[PDB]
RNA sequence: UAAGUUUUAAAAGGCUAGAUUGCCUACAUUCAAUAACACCGAAUGACCCCGACUUACAAAAAGUUUAGGACUAAAUUUAUGA
RNA sequence: CUGAGUUCAGACCGUCGUGAGACAGUUCGGUUUCUAUCUUUGUCAGCGAAAGGCUUGUUUUGAAACGCCUAUGCACAGUUAG
RNA sequence: UACCGUACUGCAAACCGACUCAGGUGGGCUAGUAUAUAUACUCAGGCCAUAGAAUCAACCAUGUUAAAGGAACUCGGCAAAAUGCACGCGUGACCUCGGAGGAAGCGUGGCUAAAAAGACUCAGCAAAUAGCCGACAGCGACUGUUUACCAAAAACACAGGAUAGU
């Protein structure tokens, strides 16, 4: 619980001010709101390193102390973006990715069309409502109702 | 240990890259240790005149067994060689080539002490 | 791999030999309950013997100890 | 090649085949199922029953 | 075919090394949540011998004690047991935690079986010897640990009269921070 | 374990039976179900086994230790300098 | 242990034959079963009991143990067999 | 709006094999890493009953590793071992021009990097799955078929052609 409150101080910390933001000084800000929280550095950078890995922030280059970004002994700078991604790279790269996947899609589909088979695998419609999820519905709204 | 229809690399100038173990001179009815003298048959040549298909006369210089010596210690080689001899116990190579030419000799070997590069 | 011959009953209980059992030269008995066994092995109430009475082990005053019962 | 089953079960075969009405189809069925009561057994056919 | 009994060494109790060490640990788990239980003689003295590893380590107090036994030790309702009531108790003890009374032979198989219990607990079968036992000062024993380098090595309390004078004092508590 | 290391004389060396001679407080249970560990070992005046501690100058087989098992006794030690 | 060759069943080439076929003429391919009763042999083990008389050398309240020769057991075991 | 089926079993201890038999038995439905119904781990679900218990026999079966050699073994490299994968280069004769051919042979791969780069590891197709290659001949054009139970082949068939009859 703590580890969840002490993560989203460091988000709001970022969140406030939205400039790319090094581990020094989101540990000195989240420090300097109200020794509260943060004692040491190595727990802000697993904190931001983990919020890092569920894609809730980013990293970018520092300059002067480069050292080869992936060495994980660089600093580096965290955006914090404000959705939780859906995946990792960054966007441009993901869509030019999400493009010559479809293209490979489409050159899939039609080989598999000079071959006496189907373009895409056609798969049988399935039922996912049962008693349960119908009850469990009632439970929830009854729950945000009250 | 050397056994017979092995292979090594004839190191000297002598004319042959290869040879295959056919015999072994002395009782040694096991295998062939570095300062033995062995039959080897040439199977592939330098281009030079020891053409390929001789049956000549070889010392093996060196082994991948350790060579075990009395006072405890060994000398591992990661090669296994030879050096080609004359019907007088004498190289027919001018020198042995220092491409794998050194080993630990002082038995009337005398002659072997000038042809390799270094000993010991 | 096969008897040639029907084997006879003397030479059959000699072959036999080797089958039978050796007596034990030692037992353990409770006084009370008349149990037997080895003088190495429980044979109380715990093991199995449902003729125990307790009577087997005749002292065992343990009242006093201290600890944290994790629950 | 593991044999002895040879027998593989079929209602409708059965049938078809051992059957009474096949038996008086033919002449010589007929012969086969009057010398099957002449012997006295207790079934006639392979599907007789009450 | 490897000679594990008469060289010292762990039973193969009829099973792959892998199943032996998880049929292990499932049974020192089962020790220590009922203290007593009973099986056959091959698995009683492995269980004895695993027993004191497990029990030295819980005796070690350390996070990396904690990990360790974390993988070894299954039910973590006994984790527990094992880190603080085991610990607690066996202390000052050096080895010998567990004891094996032989118990006759079972119905299915007529393998000989034995009773695997902790020592030192209300509810054992026989009284169990104290850990230490104190020095006479005027023995030639003490005198034999004084000349070569031994300890004292005395019983003791929980938290001995060697802490009171730190303890009893307000300024060192820190307020609990 | 060998590919390693020792030794392979006249007669040497081994196996089985044994004249004799000597001795005798010897019913044979336990320490783990295949002692082959152990009879050229132990069973509490017991380190026999097991555990614990230490050793990189053993990448681990020795040293301390009666904690546990080989039960057992008192009017001078719940007990060997094990 | 193999079945490489000497027994087949398939096929081809050559010889002979009207032909079914024959060839110890050449070829390619083509089921090796058996859990040891007792006779040997290697090795590991079990069984093959004794107490005889002591007129007991002694004692009274020929019976009881004591003292003897050897009987087993155990140990070392011929200038001792095989 | 009647009549018949509706239990249980159905890759199996309930069917066909004398058996609670390691054999044979048709169709359909399906989650994730992930990507193919292949492969490794797992979801839903199911299972750990039909001899058990320890231990170091020899030997047998099935495998792992092995120093220096390496077909020297053997009727015969039989059996094992070895290549085994996606992106690049490349790439012989002979030939019915289609093929041989994935010829042969050589680089490049995991991990971190909103990213010009690097870390250390003995090892980065890191665990499981996915051709040994080349040459000289003989026979049969080819894919197929053949003695259920010792022979799958050069034997049979084949498209085509020739002959004879109609
Ligand atoms: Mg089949
Ligand atoms: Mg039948
Ligand atoms: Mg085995
Ligand atoms: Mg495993
Ligand atoms: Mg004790
Ligand atoms: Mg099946
Ligand atoms: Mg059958
Ligand atoms: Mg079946
Ligand atoms: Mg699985
Ligand atoms: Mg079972
Ligand atoms: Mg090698
Ligand atoms: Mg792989
Ligand atoms: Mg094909
Ligand atoms: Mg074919
Ligand atoms: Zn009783």
């Amino acid at each position: 619980q703590l580890r969840r409150q002490h993560a989203a101080m460091c988000l709001e910390a970022l969140k406030r001010a939205d400039r790319p933001l090094t581990a020094e000084q989101v540990h000195e800000a989240v420090n300097s709101t109200a020794k509260p929280v943060l004692s040491t550095l190595a727990y802000t950078k697993k904190l931001l390193e983990h919020l890092r890995r569920t894609r809730f922030v980013y990293g970018r280059k520092n300059p002067d102390s480069m050292l080869s970004p992936g060495h994980p002994d660089h600093p580096r700078l965290y955006e914090a973006l404000p959705f939780q991604a859906a995946r990792y790279g960054k966007p441009e790269t993901l869509a030019a990715a999400d493009e010559a996947a479809r293209a490979a899609a489409i050159a899939k589909a039609q080989k598999r069309l000079r071959n006496g088979k189907a373009p895409y695998p056609q798969h049988r419609r399935r039922a996912r409502f049962s008693i349960w999820q119908h009850e469990l519905a009632q439970e929830a709204l009854r729950e945000l109702q009250a | 240990m050397i056994p017979k229809y092995s292979f090594l690399k004839i190191v000297d100038n002598s004319g042959a890259k290869l040879a295959q173990v056919i015999g072994f001179y002395g009782h040694q009815g096991g295998y062939a240790s570095v300062g033995d003298v062995v039959k080897v048959v040439v199977k592939e040549a330098r281009g030079e005149k020891t053409t390929a298909g001789v049956m000549r006369k070889a010392v093996v210089v060196e082994q991948k067994y350790p060579f075990h010596r009395q006072n405890g210690s060994h000398v591992q080689y990661l090669r296994n060689a030879a050096v080609l001899l004359s019907e007088k116990g004498q190289p027919i190579g001018n020198k042995v080539r220092s491409m794998l030419g050194v080993e630990f000799n002082k038995p009337r070997w005398a002659k072997l002490k000038s042809l390799s590069k270094r000993l010991f | 791999a096969t008897p040639k011959k029907k084997l006879s009953l003397h030479r059959r209980g000699n072959r036999r030999v080797w089958y039978w059992l050796k007596r034990k030269t030692e037992v353990a008995k409770c006084s009370y309950c008349g149990a037997l066994s080895g003088r190495n092995q429980m044979f109380s109430g715990a093991a199995g013997n449902s003729a125990c009475t307790g009577q087997c082990v005749e002292q065992a005053p343990t009242p006093p100890a201290s600890s944290y019962p994790a629950e | 090649g593991n044999r002895g089953n040879t027998y593989q079960p079929s209602r409708r075969k059965r049938v078809n085949r051992h059957g009474l009405e096949k038996r008086l189809s033919t002449p010589q069925g007929r012969e086969v199922l009057l010398r099957r009561l002449r012997k006295g057994r207790w079934r006639i056919t392979v599907d007789s029953f009450r | 075919a490897r000679v594990r009994v008469r060289l010292g060494d762990w039973n193969r109790l009829n099973r792959k090394w892998q199943h032996r060490v998880s049929m292990m640990k499932t049974m020192v788990t089962q020790l220590l949540e009922k203290e007593r239980i009973r099986t056959t003689l091959a698995k009683a003295k492995t269980l004895q011998r695993y027993a004191d590893k497990v029990i030295t380590l819980g005796k070690q107090g350390t996070r990396e004690a904690w990990s360790e036994a974390r993988g070894i030790v299954r039910t973590d309702r006994e984790l527990h047991k094992l880190f603080t009531q085991v610990a607690l108790r066996y202390r000052e003890r050096p080895g010998g935690f567990t004891r094996l009374v032989r118990a006759g032979w079972r119905e299915r198989d007529a393998a000989p079986v034995a009773f695997v219990e902790l020592v030192d607990r209300p509810g054992e079968l026989r009284p169990a010897n104290p850990a230490l036992q104190r020095p006479n000062p005027l023995s030639v024993q003490a005198w034999i640990r004084q000349q070569l380098g031994q300890p004292a090595r005395e019983p003791s309390p929980l938290l001995p009269p060697s802490v009171q004078q730190y303890l009893r004092e307000e300024n060192r508590i820190q307020q609990g921070r």
